[PDB]
């Protein structure tokens, strides 16, 4: 029954080459591993937790104490009940995780839809040799703002302009 | 390349749902193991004392 | 001396608790220890150690103390052989470890040298070879007509300064169906079983081995030949090329893997994944010293949601192609982490 | 089980270094330290340091050593040899480990040799 849970956990781990740099996710992984290892060790080493009064008592002849310890064990059979205390704080962690997951997937879905729209537009709406400069100015007023700002400043240089564009300078 | 990178968030939430659930679930389900530990220790002490 | 002879005898002794606690008598293997020449304190250590690891119930201790008369030391292995023959003739399988037996040899030398019998070589009597051979030959695998019982012998020889080429050592080696050599050289070199793969040879390689461990992928079969090659081109030999570097790395990682802590019998269902990992994913180990913890982590990995593979290789015995693919996938997943 | 898995590991690594040293003695005499790689050279130097450190003055042998005897506690010596095995005292000359007790005595002798003698 446990195979599916850790199978999907390590499937997420195999997906986790990209979220590297996490602090306690791997720490929580070794915590789960240590706890389940202690589980199986205690369950394997646990001999039948009862005195075999039929034989393991009959071998002792002058006990005078087997009855006392057996009565003590029988009186202490309900050693303690399970601690099912966590019913809201764990729910709080889950509601935070649900909120994060839903906002994440909304962001992802809208981003992929946007980027297929982007590639579809770029495929057949790319005026490499016929783009209008007036169209470029109208699309983005930021380049206009930059141009007037640098014109009124007097610094006619445009830093990083000979890096990719040649000069063919006769000088 | 950004498209290829974002392709991998498509189904991470669905798996990490059960991941985050069962993580805390299994971490807190060791309460019965903790309750069994004291009973096992008592049994070990009983067997050792009658062996004595 | 003190190179792990009685130690490996003890791990062989203790590993049988996995099957002796069951019900299949055909897999139960009752144990008979021969403490001839050992001191009483060592025998007490032995019996308490067997008591702790739920092993005294199926083991038999025949103690011939050094303080006890030399005829008792001479006779105790024979009587323990008869005890094991009782199990062998009744359809049961018995493992008798003739631990020491060099103390029995010297005790019989004493017997002859005060019985007025003239000695042979290095004052040993004539029939130390006949004695050892007659005692050991009682250990055999009976046929189905005789009940299909078996009696397994694990004799010991205490060599003097690693002198394998001595009368008693080579004599007993000529009797036993192979020998297990341990020297202090590998013991201090790190090999904890101190298994000298060179002079340790078994007379039945393919047979008397788990099917999952014998050949399955082929490399597990010429494992011994690969170890001999690694010894033949060890660090003393010139590192020829990338192939030679890979072979040297493979050998070093493999001898790193073989080290096993005392009183830790590691079952075949867990041995097979480790031996397989010594052929694929072995070379990229992060430092040789870390393979010790890597082995424990790989066992833990095989325990978690891979116990299906462990029980499959434990029960079926053979490894299928899909099983090999699953083991390869698990090894790759672990080495990735 | 009896030792504690820490002193046991220290002893095991000491045996490792000493066994490697003895195995390489033959080619050390024939060829020398240069032929060994950096790991083998470091191992040989460390093993020489441990073997020198094994020397301990005895109170019943002061007339022979000329140095007062030292009684090193088990925890002291296991900690000292653990520190040596990690290479924390590789720069210290091997002669500083000669006729000393704990690692503090090793440091003291190294300082005396480096300052008063040199
Ligand atoms: N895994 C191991 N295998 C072999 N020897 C070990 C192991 N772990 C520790 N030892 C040490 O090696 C020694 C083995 O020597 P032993 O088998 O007693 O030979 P002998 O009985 O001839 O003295 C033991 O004293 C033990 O302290
Ligand atoms: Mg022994």
């Amino acid at each position: 029954a446990k195979s599916a849970a850790n199978k999907l956990d390590w499937a997420k781990v195999i997906s986790s080459l990209r979220i590297t740099g996490s602090t306690a996710t791997q720490l929580s992984s070794f915590k789960k591993r240590n706890d389940e290892a202690r589980r199986q060790l205690l369950e394997l080493q646990s001999q039948p937790t009862e005195v075999d009064f039929s034989h393991y008592r009959s071998v002792l002849k002058n006990t005078s104490v087997i009855d006392k310890i057996e009565s003590y064990v029988k009186q202490y059979k309900p050693v303690k009940i399970d601690a099912s205390k966590q019913l809201q704080v764990i729910e709080s962690f889950e509601k935070h995780a649900m909120t994060n997951a839903k906002e994440t997937e909304s962001l992802v879905s809208k981003e992929l839809k946007d980027l297929q729209s982007t590639l579809d537009n770029i495929q057949s709406a790319r005026p490499f040799d016929e783009l209008t400069v007036d169209d470029l100015t109208k699309i983005k007023p930021e380049i206009d703002a930059k141009v007037e700002e640098m014109v009124k400043k007097g610094k006619w240089d445009v830093p990083g302009y000979k890096d990719r564009f040649g000069n063919l300078n006769v000088m | 390349d950004r498209i290829d990178s974002v392709s991998q968030l498509q189904n991470v939430a669905e798996t990490t749902k059960v991941l985050f659930d069962v993580s805390k679930e299994t971490v807190e389900l060791e309460s019965e193991a903790f309750e069994l530990k004291q009973k096992v220790e008592l049994a070990h002490e009983a067997k050792a004392v009658l062996d004595s | 001396r003190q190179t792990g002879k009685t130690a490996v005898a003890l791990d062989t002794i203790l590993n049988q608790k996995r099957w002796n606690n069951g019900s299949d008598e055909s897999k139960k293997l009752y144990c008979v220890y021969v403490a001839v020449g050992q001191k009483r304190s060592t025998v007490a250590q032995l019996v308490q150690t067997l008591e702790q690891h739920d092993a005294m119930k199926y083991s038999i201790i025949v103690a011939a103390t050094a303080s006890e008369a030399a005829p008792l030391q001479y006779l105790a292995p024979f009587t323990a052989a008869s005890i094991g023959e009782w199990f062998r003739d009744n359809g049961k399988h018995a493992l008798i470890v003739y631990d020491d037996l060099s103390k029995q040899a010297v005790a019989y030398r004493q017997l002859s040298l005060l019985l007025r019998r003239p000695p042979g070589r290095e004052a040993y009597p004539g029939d130390v070879f006949y004695l050892h051979s007659r005692l050991l030959e009682r250990a055999a695998k009976l046929s189905e007509k005789e009940g299909s019982g078996s009696l397994t012998a694990l004799p010991v020889i205490e060599t003097q300064g690693g002198d394998v080429s001595a009368y008693i050592p080579t004599n007993v080696i000529s009797i036993t169906d192979g020998q297990i050599f341990l020297e202090a050289e590998l013991f201090y070199k790190g090999i904890r079983p101190a298994i000298n793969v060179g002079l340790s040879v078994s007379r039945v390689g393919s047979a008397a081995q788990v099917k999952a461990l014998k050949q399955v992928a082929g490399s597990l079969k010429l494992f011994l030949a690969q170890y001999r090659e690694v010894a033949a081109f060890a660090q003393f030999g010139s590192d020829l090329d990338a192939s030679t570097k890979q072979t040297l790395v493979r050998g070093e990682r493999l001898t790193q893997l073989l080290k096993q802590n005392q009183y830790s019998p590691l079952a075949t269902e867990e041995q097979v994944p480790l031996i397989y990992a010594g052929v694929n994913g072995h070379l990229d180990g992060i430092e040789l010293s870390r393979i010790g913890e890597f082995e424990s982590s790989f066992l833990s990995y095989l325990k978690s949601n891979h116990n299906e593979l462990l029980t499959e290789i434990r029960e079926k015995g053979e490894l299928s192609k899909e099983l090999l693919a699953s083991l390869k996938s698990a090894t790759e997943s672990f080495v990735a982490t | 089980a009896v030792v504690g898995q820490e002193h046991y590991d220290v002893a095991s690594k000491v045996q490792e270094t000493l066994q490697t040293y003895k195995s390489l003695q033959d080619i050390i005499a024939i060829l020398g330290m240069d032929e060994l790689s950096e790991q083998d050279k470091l191992t040989v130097e460390r093993a020489r340091k441990i073997q020198r450190f094994l020397s301990q003055p005895f109170a019943v042998a002061e007339v022979f050593t000329g140095i007062p005897g030292k009684l090193v506690r088990l925890k002291d010596t296991v900690a000292s040899f653990k520190a040596v095995l990690e290479g924390k005292y590789d720069n210290i000359p091997e002669h500083a480990f000669y006729m000393v007790g704990g690692i503090e005595d090793v440091v003291a002798k190294a300082e005396k040799l480096a300052a008063e003698a040199n």
